[PDB]
């Protein structure tokens, strides 16, 4: 809700929101549990969340009766609401991470600046990811902005000269406004705390603060009135620190067809040029991924070098392991063919799929290669002879083994069921994959050792 | 002996110790360290320009630099060569006796009118029906600069003159202390005593500081500048 | 008791007459803060956030939840009720199922493709053995490195069917060739079978594991993420 | 109103951009927070000098109060605006606008010590001998924060 | 209790961060200090670190800086938890006939329900949402 | 090695004759001579 | 110091117990609460 909406004005959107998914949607949800003031981005009067239970998936049948669907629905039925963001969305896979989809920015304050400065300096990088819809989508700040607060100001001279306390002035505000407190007592054998506070009705409005009284060391009663002046000022309800400096968190992510590593790039470029003192570092997905990606190529490099050796060594050639090692994409192309068709992406359950798909392949290839060498050094048969001899005797098992796999993953890409997501995943990736690796290396692995062998007559 | 068990074990001693010391003593906050006793490098901080004081030079190591060299890994005990600014209130006795006021009396009024209240909250929960308006209520803010711990009122006279902190005291940002006073070939220097800590490698401790030393020297203001006046680690990587 | 903080004595008046808490406050029994208003459909509503301990079994723990609150039932007052808006138990047992349903559904489909080729119940019942084993296998170096039953875990044996099912109608298939090719007796058959293809299968395993092992050495989340595919895979290949 | 709380929005971030397109489609110049702060106060509060002047030609109350007492003259004067203070001005701000304090631009402006805004108040016919509700005026706050140069501007 | 996010920030937020000296294995550390008069200083660590050896020395150092801390704060006593951790499941407890409130039905399962739950076989953490009872002395400023 | 300090014996008989607390004394003695931590302020954003 | 073993028992033994949950490889907790105010709560775990 708005900046300074009280909590009875959250609790009937809440209301609303809570008697939509009763009325349109009874029929999939089962209860909504309304948290009137707590928020994920920060916490207030002026923010809440509806966390709503569905009915067991069997009760739910087709695409029209789940999350995304129902989000949706909710998300857009919900665009009508006057003066508040309101808005579903389902659940990460991992709840134990974030979103873990886009960057997460921190912007520092390096020279105290100051709140103010930093606000100016993050408003100026917003404005500039704006100008890069291509490149940048939703930046936005994570934390709250600014609100009007009650700024009241003690005369110490005026408290002294009516002999007033400014232990008594600033406890008397504190407990009555804010609270204070005072000790425990028991209450059936638990300790539980005391807390002394004004009655609602005396804490709510400007025009109360001069219906408290303190007493003086004459032992008169003097109003807050008599001794306080009070303006309205801007205030952070929320401020952030990062590595010990205050910050201000940034979300966004790639635009469509961009990788996030371009985004990040174009946000480090757009940063370099705010003002004098205002830093900024990569924190949580963003640190980890960074670090995660410095990896990437030498893992490849090691696990590409180590297949070539291990092969080296089977076959006692430096030319032959290439003839294994070219069956790699003849899984692949089918993986992302039936990835690209169902409309799937490269996420952590395809990419395993991929490995065991091109291991598979691999394992296939090499059968067939050691067979043929074997008929060509022990039986002395020639090349095409000893590679048509192989395959032949190569065929069945790679048929028997294939059919069976391609059948057993079968119900995994037909599921639609609870936790069908990674069961289409680990399905779809491999079957497709399966069917290509099949269907093209029986005909391609004779090729690849005929053309090999031919190029390399150096054993 | 693992040295983090260690720290444990003396720290769980010293937390019975600790409500038994005097209350100045818990307020200078007590430390507990794993670190050598020798000093792992000596990370120096000096202004070419000549721009900043020995005193001025302490204050921003102390502010900007100190904390996150403290936090890095392998730094067992950071040594500050020079202070931190506090708000300095050097008393005048004569000043003190003629208005019938002492150090106490002084104490009082600092704590009284540099005080950070916590007032609570406009239409705060639980609230009444038909409430409109929620804003925090803010009100006395630490002071921030000389000027304000000046215009502290001690006291008003009888003919309605008022006695302000800076009528009996002179008013200074100056070091915690003025113990450690550091130079670099003769010129105005403070700097970082780093402590390896127990078992932690030097060569990989000594490339952290310096990852976090280079993320600190952009934001520098004119002049300052990091030199490297005392480091054990290149005898060891070079010797190798 | 809110009567006796009711009889808290303030103030004596000049009368002689008492001024009690209860005639400056009105005093109940409340919450510690009225910030956050929770409801479930509508009606009062509180709860426990309840976590998994390190080791321990999510099915188990959750019957053994159930199990508490139903003694607890008889002694909630007239209105309470229990209810679960959120657990992961139902998703776990169902992961459990769907992956135990997979690997039984394999080995039913291998005993059909073995029977279809080859046409003997003899020769369909090695992989039958075979592959439970392996799957066995691969639990006891799970549990020995550490690791746990999980969603990760579960899907990694199911991507890995395909190289276990493999070995098994590799093994057998090749016997039933050299059988049907040069009429040699099982036993000198699966002699020169096993003589044709060791040396591959040996030189398979080294090059799976160079394939997957490396996986494990990413770091940070992705790491962990990849590090539970990467020990089950090269575990359950290495058994097979 | 809808546009009116997109254009208390867009005065307080400064989007001289978004301003234009609000004050054409006829966004409420007169529009209030719960506080009671206009666009003119948050605009004055901030410091954006374009969006001061685009409200101002369209009919905003330049002698707007919010629920204090205080005018954008308050904020602009008390948060050292210079350039908005003579604009305010210009546009026929009352000068000796009191608070619910009894509080004026001066006493603001005294205060923080703005010399500049003091003689540009001081000019256009502010009261230097103006009393808050503790009987002080902008003299008496310049000695007691121990600003001798306000001290010597502040001589009737 | 009643304090402002710059209250919270400037007198335990900024207090807290400074003493968190000395700890082994530190990849970064986070914090917010909002109007709710509440502070969340999260320290994240090298993956592979040993979270209780973590938490202890995080503990240790703040046990350090608790004297530095207003009386209010140290009153009300700072937390220290492993955060990283997420729910198997949330036990949810209502009054249908609506005899109870919120604050009443957490104070029953704070009393009746929380520590029994706390021993069953496997349960490694269970968080209360709401408070158990509290003595509320609402004053009247007329009446004073 | 030890060295030269200067020792001050306060009189309890004569301070409570004059009425003067020996709080008031110590404090006044050690905050003028020895310094005194009062509380802390914030210097450009930084608790001091 | 001064607390009975009902009172100690109410404001210390129970307020730790009841924190003492998913601690790695517990056994049993045993506890008293005395007369001089003394409380003490052994946790025993499993051997290895
Ligand atoms: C039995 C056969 C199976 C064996 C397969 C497993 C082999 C063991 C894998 C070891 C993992 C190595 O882990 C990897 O090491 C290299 C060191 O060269 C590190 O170093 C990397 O850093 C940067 C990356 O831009 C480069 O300067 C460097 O060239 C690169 O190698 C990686 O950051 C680390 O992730
Ligand atoms: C193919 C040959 C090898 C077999 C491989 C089998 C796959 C490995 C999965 C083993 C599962 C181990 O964990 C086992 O799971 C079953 C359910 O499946 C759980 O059984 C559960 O049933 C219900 C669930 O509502 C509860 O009433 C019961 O208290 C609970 O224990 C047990 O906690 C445990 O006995
Ligand atoms: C030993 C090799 C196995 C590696 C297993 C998978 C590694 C994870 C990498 C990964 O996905 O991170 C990059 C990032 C994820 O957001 O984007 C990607 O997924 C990009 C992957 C690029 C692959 C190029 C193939 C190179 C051929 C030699
Ligand atoms: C790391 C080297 C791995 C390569 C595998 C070599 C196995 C082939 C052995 C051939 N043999 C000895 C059975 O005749």
């Amino acid at each position: 809700l708005p900046a300074g909406a009280t909590q009875e004005r959250t609790q009937k959107v809440l209301n609303e929101v809570t008697h939509y998914y009763l009325t349109k949607e009874k029929n999939n949800v089962e209860s909504v549990f309304a948290v009137n003031g707590f928020g994920f981005a920060g916490r207030g009067q002026n923010t809440g969340i509806a966390f709503v239970s569905l009915k067991d998936w069997a009760d739910r049948p087709g695409e029209e009766n789940k999350v995304e669907a129902i989000t949706m629905r909710a998300t857009r039925a919900f665009s009508q609401i006057k003066d508040a963001m309101v808005f579903a969305f389902n659940l990460p896979a991992i709840v134990e991470l974030g979103t873990a989809t886009g960057f997460d920015f921190e912007l520092i304050d390096q020279a105290g600046l100051g709140h103010e400065k930093l606000t100016q300096a993050r408003n100026q990088l917003l404005a500039e990811a704006a100008k890069h819809p291509d490149m940048l989508t939703s930046v936005r700040p994570n934390g709250l902005e600014d609100t009007p607060q009650f700024k009241i100001d003690i005369d110490q001279e005026k408290a002294q000269a009516l002999g007033v306390s400014i232990n008594d002035i600033n406890t008397t505000l504190g407990a009555a406004w804010g609270g204070s407190y005072v000790n425990d007592f028991i209450d059936r054998g638990r300790v539980k705390k005391v807390y002394v506070m004004s009655e609602a009705k005396y804490r709510m409005l400007p025009d109360d603060i001069g219906d408290w009284y303190v007493r003086a060391a004459d032992g008169q009663m003097v109003p807050f009135s008599a001794f306080s002046s009070s303006r309205w000022e801007y205030g952070s309800p929320r401020l952030e620190r990062y590595n010990g400096l205050p910050s201000m968190e940034i979300l966004g992510q790639a635009a469509p067809g961009k990788s996030t590593g371009e985004a990040m790039e174009l946000m480090e470029q757009l940063a370099s040029k705010l003002p004098t003192g205002v830093g900024y570092d990569w924190t949580g997905m963003s640190y980890q991924e960074r670090l995660s990606g410095n990896q990437a190529p030498s893992l490849y490099a090691i696990s590409l070098i180590v297949v070539f050796l291990c092969l080296a060594a089977l076959y006692e050639s430096w030319s032959i392991p290439f003839s294994v090692m070219l069956v790699v994409p003849l899984g692949v192309i089918g993986a992302l063919l039936a990835a690209t068709f169902r409309g799937l992406t490269n996420d952590v359950y395809f990419q395993v799929g991929l490995l065991t798909t091109i291991g598979l392949s691999a394992k296939n290839a090499i059968l067939i290669v050691e067979f043929a060498k074997d008929l060509m050094d022990k039986e002395g048969k020639g090349l095409i002879e000893a590679t048509l001899d192989a395959v032949r005797m190569r065929l069945r098992p790679i048929l028997m083994t294939s059919l069976a796999f391609i059948l057993g993953v079968m119900p995994l890409v037909i599921s639609t069921g609870a936790g069908s997501g990674a069961q289409n995943a680990v399905g779809t990736g491999v079957m497709g994959g399966m069917v290509t690796a099949t269907v093209l290396a029986i005909f391609f692995v004779p090729v690849f050792f005929v053309v090999v062998r031919r190029r390399f007559s150096r054993k | 002996t693992d040295a983090d068990i260690a720290q444990v074990q003396v720290q769980n001693k010293l937390q019975l110790a600790m409500p038994l010391l005097p209350q100045e003593v818990q307020q200078q906050g007590v430390s507990v360290e794993k670190s050598s006793s020798s000093f792992l490098m000596v990370v120096g901080v000096i202004n070419t320009d000549g721009t900043m004081t020995q005193e001025d030079i302490s204050d921003y190591v102390a502010a900007n630099m100190k904390d996150a060299i403290s936090r890095t890994s392998g730094v067992g005990d950071v040594q500050l060569f020079g202070s931190q600014y506090a708000m300095r209130i050097w008393m005048n006795p004569n000043e003190l006796n003629k208005f019938q006021l002492t150090p106490v009396d002084v104490i009082t009024a600092i704590k009284a009118q540099n005080a950070q209240v916590a007032a609570g909250q406009l239409g705060g929960t639980p609230p009444v029906k038909g409430q409109q308006l929620n804003a925090s209520i803010i009100a006395q803010t630490r002071l921030t600069s000389t000027e304000e711990f000046g215009k502290i009122l001690l006291k008003v006279n009888q003919d309605g003159s008022r006695v302000l902190l800076r009528d009996v005291a002179k008013i200074e940002l100056g070091g915690e202390n003025y113990d450690i006073i550091a130079e670099f070939n003769g010129q105005p220097a403070s700097g970082l005593g780093i402590k390896l800590a127990t078992g932690a490698n030097a060569l990989d401790t000594a490339a952290a500081i310096r990852a976090e030393l280079a993320k600190m020297e952009p934001f520098f203001p004119s002049g300052l500048k990091i030199v490297y006046p005392y480091d054990t680690t290149p005898f060891v990587k070079i010797s190798i | 008791s809110t009567e006796e903080f009711g009889k808290i004595l303030l103030k004596v008046n000049q009368d002689g007459s008492r001024v009690l808490l209860r005639d400056v406050a009105k005093i109940e029994l409340g919450g510690e803060n009225y910030d956050i208003i929770a409801e479930f459909n509508g009606q009062p509503a509180s709860g426990l956030g309840i976590k998994l301990a390190t080791g321990a079994n999510a099915l188990d723990t959750a019957a053994a939840i159930r199990a508490e609150l139903a003694k607890m039932e008889p002694f909630f007052p007239s209105g309470l009720k229990i209810v679960y808006p959120y657990d992961t138990t139902p998703f776990v047992k169902i992961s459990i199922h769907e992956v135990v349903k997979t690997l039984v559904e394999a080995i039913i489909l291998v005993f059909l493709v073995m029977y279809l080729f080859l046409q003997n119940f003899r020769a369909t019942l090695i992989p039958t053995i075979a592959v439970p084993v392996v799957l066995l296998g691969t639990f006891a170096v799970l549990a020995a490195f550490g690791f746990s039953i999980n969603t990760l875990t579960m899907f990694g044996m199911v991507l890995a069917i395909g190289l276990l099912v493999d070995d098994a109608i590799v093994v057998v298939e090749n016997v039933e060739r050299v059988m049907a090719e040069e009429g040699l007796p099982p036993k000198e058959a699966t002699r020169k079978s096993m003589g044709q293809i060791q040396g591959a299968l040996v030189g398979i395993a080294m090059v799976l594991s160079a394939v997957f092992v490396p996986m494990a050495f990413f770091g940070g989340s992705t790491g962990a993420i990849y590090r539970q595919f990467s020990i089950t895979i090269v575990s359950a290949m290495a058994l097979s | 109103s809808d546009l009116g709380k997109k254009l208390l929005e867009a005065a307080r971030a400064g989007r001289d951009d978004e301003v234009r397109i609000l004050m054409a489609n006829g966004a409420d110049v007169n529009a209030a927070d719960v506080v009671g702060w206009t666009p003119l106060h948050l605009a004055a509060y901030w410091g954006h000098l374009e969006i001061v002047e685009v409200l101002l030609k369209n009919g905003a109350d330049v002698n707007a109060y919010d629920t204090l007492g205080s005018t954008p003259l308050h904020l602009a004067a008390h948060f050292g605006h210079l350039e908005i203070v003579e604009v305010l001005l210009k546009n026929g701000a009352d000068v000796n606008a009191k608070d619910d304090n009894g509080i004026t631009p001066l006493h603001l402006a005294a205060n923080r010590g703005h010399l500049e805004i003091v003689e540009v108040l001081l000019k256009y016919g502010a009261d230097v001998n103006a009393q808050d509700k503790f009987g002080k005026t902008a003299f008496d706050i310049s000695i007691n924060n121990g600003n001798e140069d306000l001290a010597e501007i502040l001589q009737k | 209790p009643g304090a402002d996010a710059k209250t919270v920030q400037d007198t335990v937020t900024q207090v807290i961060e400074q003493n968190m000296n000395g700890i082994d294995n530190l990849m970064y550390m986070s914090s917010n200090s909002d109007s709710t008069g509440t502070v969340q200083i999260t320290l994240t660590f090298e993956s592979g670190t040993d979270a209780d050896i973590a938490q202890v020395q995080v503990q240790n150092k703040l046990q350090l800086a608790m004297p530095l801390l207003p009386q209010e704060v140290q009153q009300q006593g700072v937390s220290v938890e492993k955060s990283s951790s997420s729910f198997l499941m949330v036990v949810g407890v209502i009054n249908t006939d609506g005899t109870m409130t919120q604050e009443d039905i957490s104070d029953y399962v704070a009393a009746n329900m929380k520590d029994a739950i706390s021993r069953t076989s496997g349960v490694g953490d269970v968080q209360l949402f709401g408070s158990q009872y509290a003595m509320r002395i609402w004053m009247n400023p007329n009446e004073l």
